[PDB]
Order: structure tokens, then C-alpha cells, then sequence
RNA sequence: GUGGUAAAGGAUGUGGCGCCGCGAAGACAGCCAGGAGGUUGGCUUAGAAGCAGCCAUCCUUUAAAGAGUGCGUAAUAGCUC
């Protein structure tokens, strides 16, 4: 019932680093800092971090399962990292890489252009389908999220940019 | 070994109906044939009495039917001994008829091999039971017994 | 109704005699703040009851309106309002029990009672049987 | 059932209900007595207990009384307990109600109907050996109209009544409803 | 920014008190399998087949499924508790 108290797995081998209000995770991939509230207590156990509470009132609980969450995710994302998926569903539409960047054929009088930020790869497969990958994981639901939303889903077909495995419920017409 | 795709719940008497309406739409926009189709549900009927058999219809992808015939309705056995075509508006207050349970015993004979139901102990008052909700009540001699 | 003509209107002191119990039904509403609930109130919460569960139980009004309500026709100063414009009143004191129900379940009772709650111009309280009779 | 109770004297009312302690009075034809108990047991022994079920105090002297509640004051807005009789029983035949049991569905319930149970329990004088739980009452025959006196009742052995034979017991009442509204609209 | 000044009524605000139910014979939560038989309940109704309304009190294959919680459809199957 608790996630703050269940201790968080380090993987072979990313250095861990504790500091007043940050966490440093090191990793194959790249390197995060996490802001932590000073409250907590941050520990690096041999493998393991784990995360202390202050105390049993609200606020230290749902600052100890925030907390614990955004490190293990650190911890994920500096070695495994992450990686969402966008489908493209349209007749017309189409994308296609230029440089690091993304073009996208969205229906649009002009053909849309995304610049990748520090620390994002976009990729291209099918003409139909763009990954975005990177280290940071909030970075890259946040940059998937931007790029949907340059051609959200349409209500009356399958017209837009969906996530990967989105159920798309439609409504009739005539 | 057998192929389905639709399965559906048509009511026609044992040997007597038509195209028409609610079993028009059923097997109208589907495709039906009624050329060996019910060249075969005719066989099944023809030495049974007239009843309102529920044939449990289940349309198979090469958009056949399956016309196994299954027992008829639980409204059709309790008025089988009062003579009548239905039962009461309000089952509370109002009772149209009341049979024993005699006349649900061997009734409910010919409602048991396509039931699931083991023995006829407990399939009577299957009969009797739905009987409550219809109009009607039951009056027996053994029951409970004990010692 | 009978009587003879208007009456006084009276400050409502303690809820004195404005406290009761269940004499009748099973469940109950009561009152927690003094007030002239008017004729029209009464039929109202009675007929949201009956209009929450139909064929219900039985419903039951322990309290009456027999206190004249008076009114002038938005002029000045001449003698006392006729009035019964509001018709009549009846005076509840926070803890009398008002309107009674029976013969349905729980929930049946609490929705009904709740509903004609909000009739009501003040704050009420579904009650139990308890035990404390007399 | 039992409970604890206490002995009272010149202290505060109102500064024992602040406690908690409930105020009572424990007496009969000889003895009388203040005395005081505690409310969270007096619930839960009273929601099963009340009047007819008897009931047996104890106190510091280690004497337990065959008591019995007569009356019990409540405090209006928001009803609560102010203060208890206690009618310490003895051997002789002494007037308390009982229970009643209404067996069995009415033919107007069924029919649609309600059952107005006007009394919840008869009033019977009777000796303190003879505590009966609950008198049946083979209520069936009775239509939405009909009635249960107090003349016709299961009188338990060597029970005699205290009230008035004719006085009604209970009785069945029509089902009031929407369709009602039309004729009251009209009239 | 309550305090720095408004009510009926509403809410997984926060702390305190107590009663009730389930749990180390393994629960609630999320996660893997079934979710059904005569039944398509009686009756109203153009259609009412778990699913506008009126009315109510069956059993069995079984470790399990309420003659039925809502959505969906003309009525279905479905989703699932
Ligand atoms: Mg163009
Ligand atoms: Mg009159
Ligand atoms: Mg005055
Ligand atoms: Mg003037
Ligand atoms: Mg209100
Ligand atoms: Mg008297
Ligand atoms: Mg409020």
C-alpha cells in the first residue's frame, strides 16, 4: 500500500550521488539531477535507494511516494531510458525526418516542422509512425504530447495524431 | 469442426410460421435460405406438437443456422393444464389459474434433457417456481417431510 | 377548520413542546431550528414522498397549521392585515418530530425523507426507532 | 442483562452529564436511592434491553438489583437521555408492557397494503418469574381494512391483561399513492 | 490572507472521538481465467431477447456468476462489475 517504503532497484552500474534537496543519477545513457524536498531522507543502500519519511502526516506521506517514484523513474531513465510511440492516421498525412527534425503532412496549408530539445532523438520508421526516445521521462511524454497535439484526434474518424494503442472512440454523424 | 459467427434467439411454432417479423429481420438482412434450411427445422418439427420452441439459433459464418431445438418456454408448460394462451397482468395480487404440482411433475419432463438440470426433484419446482412471477400457485402433499 | 378570525403572531421561545418522539412508522424527520412552516410546505414534502415511491407505505404529518398568517396589500397603516395570503402556519421547535413513514425499506425512507428535507425551510435530521418509547 | 451503576449524591447534574455519567434512581415501594451510571454502556444494553427485557444492576456493595425501567427523560434537539427511573423488582405480580411478534404476512400486504402496528407491545400485569420474550400473533386472515383488538390475542400462561380488552393491537392501512393526487386535484 | 467579517446546500480539505463490517484460514487495491444454462422472467407493447414501464420472492453444472449494476443496439452480442 505504500511506494515510498518499497525500495528502488539500481541496476549494474549507475552511480548514485545524494545531496542536500538533489539526487545526481549517473548512467550509460546520460545524467539527471532530482529535485528532492529536504524534508526526506534520501539513502544509498549497496544497489538499492531508498526514501525516509519524517513523519505520518499527509503531507510527508504524499511527498514520500512522490518521491521514491520520480528517483526510481531517474533511475530507468538514466540506463533503460524511455521511448513513446505516435501513430499517424490520415490519408494525406505523412511524416518524414529532415536533419534532427521532424516533418509532418497534417492536413495543413503548410507542412509542420518540431525541433528536438537537449536530449531527444526523434525517429522516423514507417512514414506513418514517429518514436520519440530520450533519457528524461516527463521531457519525453511532454514533447510526444506537443507533437499530438498539433493534430489531435478527430471525434468523427480516424483522423490525427494517436498514441500508441489509444483506443479511438468515434461518434456517428447522419 | 464447425463454424459460427452470430448467435441468435428466434421463437416459431414446431411446424407452422413465415418470413414475417421479428423472425423477418433476423434472417432477412442476414440471408437466409429457405430452400434446405428449413427442409431440415421442418424434420425437427414434424413429429412434435405444436408449441412456441425457442430453437436456439446460433449463424454459423457460411450463414447457415443451427436448428437445434430447445425445450419450450417456461410461460408455455404451466398454462398447458389451465387451457390458457397467456397468464396475469399482476402476479401479486391477481391469479388466473392455479394448478398443482402434479400436473408439473411430468410436464417438466419434456424440459430436462436440454436442460443442465440433474433430476426431476429439483427440475419441478423449476417449473413451479417460474410459476410465481406468472399468476399461479401450486399445493403438494409430500415436500419436506423430515423426522 | 373553524375558529374565529386572525391571531397573534408570538415570539417562539425554547424548543419546549417543540420535541417529541416516534409514535408512529419507523423512521422519522425532525426539526433543529425553529420556524412557521406554511400550509403549502406540508403538501409539498408529502406529495415528493408520495411522488418518490409510488404505492408506498403510509405516510404520516404530526404536526398542523392553525396559526393565521397575515398580510396588507403593499399599502400603509390602516387596522390589521387580513391576510391568509400565506394562509396558515404551523410552528415547529428544533426536535419535533414532523412526518412519519412506514411499510418501506431503508433506503426507500431516507431518499423520501432527505427529498422533503430540502422542502423544508430548515435544517433537518432523519431519525431511527431507537428504543426510548415511554 | 447487567450493568454497572454507581451511587450519587450531592454532585452536579449537569457536571455528571458532562462526564458522561448518566443520572437515575434506583426505588420501589420501600427503597429509594440516586444513583448514577454510565451512558455508552446504557446505549448498547438499552437498544436490546428497554422496558421489557429485565434488567439487573449492580453496584460497589456487590448487591445486584432486579431492576426495571419505568421512564426515562429526553432532552429536546437531538434526542438523548437526562435521567432514569429504575423500579426494583420484587415477587409480586407488578404491571410492565411486553413485546409483541406479528408472524406472518397480512392478506392486504400482499395485495398491496401496509401494516399500521399500532401497539408494539401490551401492557399486563404479571409476577416477576414470568417474563415472556415475545407473545406471537397469527396475523394472516387480516385484509386492508380488517383488525387485531386485544380480544382476540395468544394470552401466555397464567398471564391475565391489565389494559382494555376492545383497545386495538393492530391493524392494516391502503397503500396511498400518485394516483391518489388525481382525485385530490380535483376535490 | 481563512482571520479581514453572508445562508440553504455541496466535497477522498485537515485533525480528533466512537460504533459497525471484511482481514494472517491470506483480504481491499491493480494484475491472469469464467461471467453461463430452461431464460428470450410473467405481462404490457409496432420492437421489451440480463437492460421504456407495471409486477415481483425458482433451480442447477460449480471453487464461481445477484431470474440481474450501467453503457451499447430496432431487438441482439459486447464492455464489465
Ligand atoms: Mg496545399
Ligand atoms: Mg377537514
Ligand atoms: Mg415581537
Ligand atoms: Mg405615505
Ligand atoms: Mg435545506
Ligand atoms: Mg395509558
Ligand atoms: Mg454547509
Amino acid at each position: 500500500s505504500r511506494i515510498g517504503r518499497l525500495p528502488i532497484p539500481v541496476p549494474k552500474g549507475v552511480s548514485v550521488e545524494v545531496a542536500p534537496g538533489r539526487v545526481k543519477v549517473k548512467g550509460p545513457k546520460g545524467e539527471l539531477e532530482v529535485p528532492v524536498s529536504p524534508e526526506m531522507r534520501v539513502v544509498v543502500e549497496e544497489g538499492v535507494v531508498r526514501v525516509e519519511r519524517p513523519s505520518d502526516e499527509r503531507r510527508h506521506k504524499s511527498l514520500h511516494g512522490l518521491t521514491r517514484t520520480l528517483i526510481a523513474n531517474a533511475v530507468k531513465g538514466v540506463s533503460e531510458g524511455y521511448s513513446k510511440e505516435l501513430l499517424i492516421k490520415g490519408i494525406g498525412y505523412r511524416a518524414r525526418l529532415v536533419g534532427r527534425a521532424l516533418e509532418l503532412t497534417v492536413g495543413f496549408s503548410h507542412p509542420v516542422v518540431v525541433e528536438p530539445p537537449e536530449g531527444i532523438t526523434f525517429e522516423v520508421p514507417e512514414p506513418t509512425r514517429v518514436r520519440v526516445s530520450g533519457i528524461d521521462k516527463q521531457k519525453v511524454g511532454q514533447v510526444a504530447a506537443n507533437i499530438r497535439a498539433i493534430r489531435k484526434p478527430s471525434a468523427y474518424h480516424e483522423k490525427g495524431i494517436y498514441y500508441a494503442g489509444e483506443p479511438v472512440r468515434l461518434k456517428p454523424g447522419k | 469442426m464447425k463454424k459460427v459467427v452470430a448467435v441468435v434467439k428466434l421463437q416459431l411454432p414446431a411446424g407452422k410460421a413465415t418470413p414475417a417479423p421479428p423472425v423477418g429481420p433476423a434472417l432477412g438482412q442476414h440471408g437466409a435460405n429457405i430452400m434446405e434450411f428449413v427442409k431440415a427445422f421442418n424434420a425437427a418439427t414434424a413429429n412434435m406438437g405444436d408449441a412456441i420452441v425457442p430453437v436456439e439459433i446460433t449463424i454459423y459464418a457460411d450463414r447457415s443456422f443451427t436448428f437445434v431445438t430447445k425445450t419450450p418456454p417456461a410461460s408455455y408448460l404451466i398454462r398447458k393444464a389451465a387451457g390458457l394462451e397467456k397468464g396475469a397482468h399482476k402476479p401479486g395480487r391477481e391469479k388466473v389459474g392455479r394448478i398443482t404440482w402434479e400436473q408439473v411433475l411430468e410436464i417438466a419432463k419434456q424440459k430436462m434433457p436440454d436442460l443442465n438440470t440433474t433430476d426431476l426433484e429439483a427440475a419441478a419446482r423449476m417449473i413451479a417456481g417460474s410459476a410465481r412471477s406468472m399468476g399461479v400457485e401450486v399445493v403438494g402433499a409430500p415436500e419436506v417431510k423430515d423426522a | 377548520r373553524m375558529k374565529y378570525r386572525k391571531q397573534q403572531r408570538g415570539r417562539l421561545k425554547g424548543a419546549t413542546k417543540g420535541g417529541d418522539y416516534v409514535a408512529f412508522g419507523d423512521f422519522g424527520l425532525v426539526a433543529l431550528e425553529p420556524a412557521w412552516i406554511t400550509a403549502q410546505q406540508i403538501e409539498a414534502a408529502r406529495v415528493a414522498m408520495v411522488r418518490h415511491f409510488r404505492r408506498g407505505g403510509k405516510i404520516f404529518i404530526r404536526i398542523f397549521p392553525d396559526k393565521p398568517y397575515t398580510k396588507k396589500p403593499l399599502e400603509v397603516r390602516m387596522g390589521k392585515g387580513k391576510g391568509n395570503v400565506e394562509g396558515y402556519v404551523a410552528v415547529v421547535k428544533p426536535g419535533r418530530v414532523m412526518f412519519e413513514v412506514a411499510g418501506v425499506t431503508e433506503e426507500q425512507a431516507m431518499e423520501a425523507l432527505r427529498i422533503a428535507g430540502h422542502k423544508l425551510p430548515i435544517k433537518t435530521k432523519i431519525v431511527r426507532r431507537d428504543a426510548y418509547d415511554e | 442483562y447487567r450493568l454497572k451503576a454507581y451511587y450519587r449524591e450531592g454532585e452536579k447534574p449537569s457536571a455528571l452529564r458532562r462526564a458522561g455519567k448518566l443520572p437515575g434512581v434506583m426505588y420501589n415501594r420501600h427503597l429509594n436511592r440516586k444513583v448514577y451510571v454510565d451512558l455508552v454502556e446504557f446505549d448498547k444494553v438499552f437498544r436490546q434491553a428497554s422496558i421489557h427485557h429485565v434488567i439487573v444492576l449492580e453496584l460497589p456493595d456487590g448487591q445486584s438489583l432486579p431492576t426495571l425501567v419505568r421512564q426515562v427523560n429526553l432532552d429536546k434537539r437531538r434526542r438523548r437521555p437526562e435521567h432514569v427511573d429504575f423500579f426494583v423488582l420484587s415477587d409480586e405480580p407488578v404491571e410492565m408492557y411486553v413485546p409483541l411478534r406479528f408472524v406472518g404476512t397480512p392478506a392486504g400486504v400482499r395485495a398491496g397494503g401496509v401494516l399500521q402496528e399500532i401497539h408494539r407491545d401490551i401492557l399486563v400485569k404479571v409476577s416477576p418469574r414470568n417474563i415472556p420474550e415475545f407473545i406471537e400473533v397469527d396475523v394472516s386472515g387480516l385484509e386492508i381494512g380488517d383488525s387485531l383488538h386485544a380480544s382476540d390475542l395468544k394470552l401466555p400462561p397464567g398471564v391475565e391483561l391489565a389494559v382494555s380488552p376492545e383497545e386495538t393491537i393492530a391493524a392494516v392501512v391502503p397503500p396511498e399513492d400518485v394516483e391518489k393526487l388525481a382525485e385530490e386535484a380535483a376535490a
